[PDB]
């Protein structure tokens, strides 16, 4: 209902195509293939929901293209709501504002997710009439009235003085809170809804409330625990919330309110619910980082995560060796690796398809035979983006079926990543070399 | 509701403004209640908004 | 009255059914690009989808940037457009990530459509008590009247607006346009009606508005979500204390949380649901993208799976590279792999003889010069012999020198003389190589 | 209800005399470390000298940092604890050697004791007594003021000093309904009686009961802070609307260069105090993990700022070997330590378990988090612990856990291990697999 979006480039994924025994269907959700990868995401998934062990590392390996992310919006997808999703790339870890290890350490609270129920007091528009009065400490009984009750409420001098500020005629609706706390304006009764022939923006025309104005509501509160930190940070931290100048707040309110909120947890009103942090792109980060991590598996308050990443062996950033999976030693022994093979001619017929019904594309099968032996010799992503311009040809052509030379013109406007390549090679002259040098004289 | 059955009246009262100097000619009470429907009819608007 | 080797292309030049013919737009040759490129604008145009990304490869002076200028062009003005170079990523103030982001916001507008009723010399003024309280004194109601010119009518308000208008400090006899939606009035000035009220006065004269007492005019704005979160975000007010000190503050930009854009995302939709808001998704436009880093490109990525991504499109002219930041991948046009793996790429080839004596032929129309045949053919020999771009821009050395003489033409002998006074990169770099003299 | 690999370690398991059995505390193996960290624990608990560090080497998942964490828990909850990694020094606000400064502080607490006297209740009546002037006079001249005072359990009637006239002159509460005064300093506190709760239908203010116990108390105060939040708060402004509270309301007060003098101020301030027999200094542990992202300049103000009064004991952990410490590239040393420090410091070897203790930690894993796992499937899960490594096998048993769940076994077999780690890859497994193909992985 809230969906906002145009496209995603995956969208047709909602959630896990599993059972109750957990077991991956063959194609379900914007989902095919892979279907041990999609097991072990649905026994983390399960293992997420339970909520009973924290501090868990798992990374998701494969080829690039193999839909390492896909699963994870899938997973995100199956949780949905209640529960918290952080999606933070390598890259935003480096700020030259905040240390990386405190970045770090604000997204792993993030990744926490806190609840609480508190219960307020509160008699709601009921004010009716003020009789002012033998002078001073005046107006000291007052009655109250609703639309179905009525009461006759006695005011002390406190209560007067708390209605001198901003006196109203009381022929209105008011609430004002019984639990001893204030007085909230709720606007105009009707009787005076004719009286100006220009408006404002302080009191708007309000209904009388129904049913008994006293009331005991109880509310529940979620938000999580990166949020209550910097909201004790300073006197007043609301905007650093949406500024984002969280200033590398010290490390003494984290233990404090974690002491808080074991009491909180202990009185039983506050329960805690562990989300998951996800890292996209973690092969570029550095030593450091990658130290800290391995503590901060080990705290109490420590959420899923989840790694994603596709280069092999190679150097890590921060050192001098070509590391194997990009990654440290260390952390690899203590992760959990869920490796995900390449994709399958059939696999990528239903994905062609699932893609071109997800933009209402309608296709000839003879178009889609071609695209999926295009998928086959290049990139799958290759057709999964010439879908979307041989639509738009084949409309310029007044088809609204996507015909096969329709989808061979898109092909032949646009290069191959390796066809560029090639047409590179040929032409190194013409092209400016790392060395600064290039030839624009033709003759 | 109230407020678009005031705009009936103002139909009825002379058709938009139109019957003014031959049927509302004598009456100037009726002119009053014109001036007070379509007017409070679009503040009741802007008040929807 | 003034170019910039462009401002001469008009647009793509692509008639119906998608074709490109010779001359048109300010534009020859290269129809295939034109062709994809004009696709490109339909699948913007379409605004159903959204996220793409296309990279254009090519050598110098090729005209990249003219196929992007025609391409906005081609849009038009409504949808937004934000041209930039690699390098205006890097900033001493917050992330690289961070601009992107703002850069990336910035690319996406949204039409919103709002109706206001305003009420606009002011008859009287006056207010209307016993308090029946502890208050001091106040004002039951306030009775004012407005002037205008259809016609005037009496107003009753509340004292607030009496108080916001003492405060606007406003005579009793003067023109006052008082909006009804907040009640916030400032002063028009001294209305035409109190016209030599005295023999020297300063206050402007104020021709009294001609219109109803009170106007209903539709307005329609054409914004941006990067503006929406920025004034989201930023303070306002008067002299309350975060508004001095923000006035103070020297506001630097600081790293937007992407809890104002799910907050401002969630306004917008339900905005758009109720149809009065209107989302035009934009291009953002990166000239000469190989000047990024590995970081910008990664994050470049994740961006580019994004819900609200809008297309964008990359323009580089390098070839068997290594991307900058690491010196192990040696990649195409100095991107990633796995980028390129994510975008399509429009090949553009080099000109010829004839494609270049055209080109000197509509820049030398353009700027209203006369050039000679035989001189127009002659530079195009050097045009080809060294470069399309040097021959472009030796043409206002070449009107002056026929200006000094007192010939709107221009002539061969003309010509010679401006080669012969101004090098090309050739040359110089040839006399650089044989003297020694530090040059 | 949740752990992390870590809190089942109920402290060192050290009986008296210093000696460790098998298993205790959720402890197994590795009995001569035990011994040593329980040593170290006596010495801190000795309160008596500071200054000193040790650093313990050992292969990765030795339990460096279950050794810590058991210090930390037989110390217990008064003396301050520390923990660090290695990157946490860096910053971009201060320098690091300020950051390691002001955790060295930071490790070291302070407890201060005292007890107040005080007397409360209900005042029956609130009227001085009048007496004639010693100076030759008028009008009325208090010689004292009878206070009325009702506790529940305790109840009595005192007079005091006429002083209090400009302490009875704000209270706002009632007319004696509950009060609160000292008997050395005297003031008042406003604190009215539950008695009066209903003859108003409306009350802004929770009505207070009265005092429980004896109408007198002696009751005492004890604070448990560090000197880094002594000189924060030294060096921080307070105060409302004046210039400099309002300047640094708005002025994100980061952490800057806390200046040598205020540390002075504090430490001779303390001195008077524990001098006075007021305040009892704890000396407290510091531990920083993973000790080889140092680099040398935080080596070099180590090794300097271990030499003064009032250095914490320190706790170094590391796992490297012939490696060449950051910064430089000449230096090779063992764990990355340069030299000097290694000479100012001790080192405790830790050792590689084996089989049986692989398995008798997996049981114990499996014990704690109320699991229950067959023999035959135990064995195996303790093969490829041997095998692969210990933290996969640890790792593995809650999956294993998921699939029994999956097919409603509370118990785990051996099928189930199996399916588990061909679901879940190790780290041979994984290189093997990118060294195989070549799409990239
Ligand atoms: N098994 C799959 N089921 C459905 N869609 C898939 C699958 N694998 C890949 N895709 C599609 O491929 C696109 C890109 O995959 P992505 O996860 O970015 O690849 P990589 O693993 O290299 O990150 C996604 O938009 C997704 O829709
Ligand atoms: N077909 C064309 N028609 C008109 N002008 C052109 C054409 N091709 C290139 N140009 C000129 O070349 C310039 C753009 O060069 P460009 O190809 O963008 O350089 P680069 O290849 O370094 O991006 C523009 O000023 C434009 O006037
Ligand atoms: N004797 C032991 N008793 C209980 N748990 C142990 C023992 N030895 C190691 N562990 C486990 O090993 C983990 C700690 O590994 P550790 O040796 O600290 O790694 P490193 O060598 O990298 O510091 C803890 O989760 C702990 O459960
Ligand atoms: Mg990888
Ligand atoms: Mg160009
Ligand atoms: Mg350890």
């Amino acid at each position: 209902l809230k969906s906002l979006s145009l496209i995603a480039a995956h969208s047709h994924i909602t959630g896990l195509g599993l059972d109750e025994n957990l077991q991956p269907r063959p194609t379900s959700e914007g989902m095919v293939g892979q279907l041990q990868a999609r097991r072990a995401a649905g026994v983390i998934l399960k293992m997420v929901q339970n909520g009973t062990i924290a501090g868990r590392a798992v990374l998701v390996a494969g080829p690039p293209s193999t839909g390492k992310t896909a699963l994870a919006m899938g997973v995100s997808q199956s949780l949905g709501k209640d529960v918290p999703f952080t999606a933070i790339a390598g890259s935003e870890i480096f700020s030259l504002e905040l240390s990386k290890t405190e970045a770090l350490t604000q997204a792993f609270r993030k990744s926490i997710g806190i609840k609480i129920k508190e219960e307020t007091e509160l008699i709601e528009g009921e004010v009716v009439e003020i009789q002012i009065d033998t002078g001073g400490h005046k107006q000291g009984k007052l009655t109250i009235k609703t639309t179905d009750m009525e009461t006759i409420y006695e005011l002390g001098n406190k209560m007067i003085d708390g209605l001198t500020k901003e006196k109203v005629l009381a022929g209105d609706v008011i609430s004002i809170d019984k639990a001893s706390g204030k007085i909230t304006k709720l606007g105009r009764s009707f009787a005076r809804s004719r009286d100006y022939d220009a408006m404002g923006a302080d009191t708007r025309f309000v209904q009388c409330p129904e049913g008994e104005l006293q009331k005991r509501k109880t509310v529940v509160h979620t938000v999580s625990l990166h949020e209550i930190d910097v909201i004790n940070s300073r006197t007043q931290g609301f905007l650093a919330l949406f500024t984002g100048d969280t200033g590398e707040i010290r490390s003494e309110v984290r233990d404090q309110i974690n002491t808080k909120v074991a009491e909180w947890k202990e009185e039983g009103k506050a329960e805690i619910v562990p989300g998951v942090l996800f890292i996209d792109e973690v092969h570029m980060l550095d030593i450091e980082c990658f130290s800290f991590i391995n503590r901060a598996l080990e705290d109490e308050f420590a959420p899923i995560v989840m790694m994603a990443t596709n280069r092999g062996v190679s150097k890590t950033r921060g050192t001098n060796y070509k590391s194997p999976h990009g990654l440290p030693l260390d952390l690899l022994d203590r992760s959990i690796i869920i490796t995900t093979k390449s994709y399958n001619e059939q696999e990528i017929k239903t994905i062609l398809s699932i893609r071109a019904q997800e933009e209402e594309v309608e296709l000839s099968s003879d178009a889609l035979d071609l695209l999926t032996k295009t998928g086959v010799e290049t990139s799958l992503r290759y057709s999964s983006n010439l879908i979307s311009v041989a639509q738009q040809i084949a409309m310029k052509r007044k088809n609204n079926t996507v015909e096969v030379e329709d989808v061979k013109r898109a092909y032949l406007l646009f290069l191959d990543s390796a066809r560029s390549v090639k047409y590179v090679q040929e032409n190194e002259s013409q092209y400016i070399d790392d060395q600064g040098n290039v030839q624009i004289s033709i003759a | 509701n109230k407020l678009r059955e005031t705009n009936k009246q103002l139909q009825e009262e002379f058709g938009e403004a139109s019957f003014l100097n031959f049927q509302d000619a004598n009456q100037y009470f009726k002119y009053s209640n014109k001036q007070k429907l379509e007017g409070t009819v679009d503040m009741l608007n802007f008040l929807k908004m | 009255t003034r170019t910039a080797a462009h401002t001469h292309i008009k647009g793509l030049g692509l008639d119906e059914s998608g074709v490109a013919k010779r001359v048109e737009g300010g534009f020859v040759g290269q129809i295939e690009a034109r062709e994809a490129c004009g696709v490109i604008v339909d699948l913007i145009k379409a605004k159903k989808m959204s996220g793409r990304a296309i990279l254009l490869a090519g050598g110098p002076s090729t005209g990249k940037t003219a196929l992007a200028l025609a391409i906005s062009q081609e849009l038009g003005p409504k949808v937004p457009f934000c041209p930039l170079v690699g390098s205006e990523l890097y900033s001493v103030e917050v992330k690289k990530t961070e601009t992107l982001m703002e850069n990336f916001r910035r690319a996406i507008g949204l039409r919103i459509k709002e109706t206001k009723e305003v009420y606009e010399e002011v008859t009287e003024l006056t207010p209307e008590e016993n308090p029946l309280g502890g208050y001091g004194k106040t004002i039951s109601h306030v009775i004012v009247g407005l002037k205008s010119a259809k016609g005037t009518k009496t107003l009753r308000l509340d004292p607030t607006i009496y108080e916001s208008i003492q405060r606007e400090k406003v005579s009793i006899g003067d023109v006052i346009y008082i909006e009804a939606n907040t009640g916030a009035v400032k002063r028009v000035g001294r209305s035409d009606a109190y016209a030599t009220e005295f023999d020297l006065e300063t206050e402007e004269y104020v021709p009294l508005p001609k219109g109803e007492v009170h106007k209903k005019k539709e307005i329609v704005q054409d914004v941006t979500l990067h503006d929406l979160d920025v004034a989201n975000a930023r303070p306002q007010g008067g002299q309350d204390v975060i508004s001095m000190m923000g006035q103070l503050l020297k506001p630097k930009k600081t790293e937007i949380t992407e809890k104002l854009r799910q907050e401002v995302n969630k306004v917008v939709a339900k905005y758009i649901d109720q149809g009065v808001a209107e989302l035009i998704p934009g291009v953002l436009f990166i000239d000469e993208v190989n000047m990024l880093d590995i970081e910008i490109f990664t994050y470049l990525n994740k961006a580019l799976e994004s819900n609200i991504a809008p297309v964008v499109v990359l323009a580089s002219n390098r070839g068997m590279t290594t991307v900058r930041g690491t010196e192990d991948v040696i990649s195409p046009h100095g991107v990633p792999p796995d980028l390129i793996d994510r975008l399509l790429i429009v090949r553009t080839l080099p000109y010829d003889k004839d494609e270049i004596r055209t080109i000197i032929e509509r820049r030398a129309t353009v700027e209203r010069l006369q050039v000679e045949s035989s001189a127009l053919d002659l530079l195009a020999t050097m045009g080809t012999e060294t470069s399309l771009r040097y021959a472009l821009q030796l043409l206002a050395p070449c009107g002056i020198l026929a200006q000094t003489s007192n010939r709107k033409e221009i002539v061969v002998n003309d010509v010679n003389e401006a080669k012969l006074l101004f090098l090309d990169a050739k040359r110089s770099t040839k006399i650089l190589e044989t003297s020694a003299n530090y040059l």
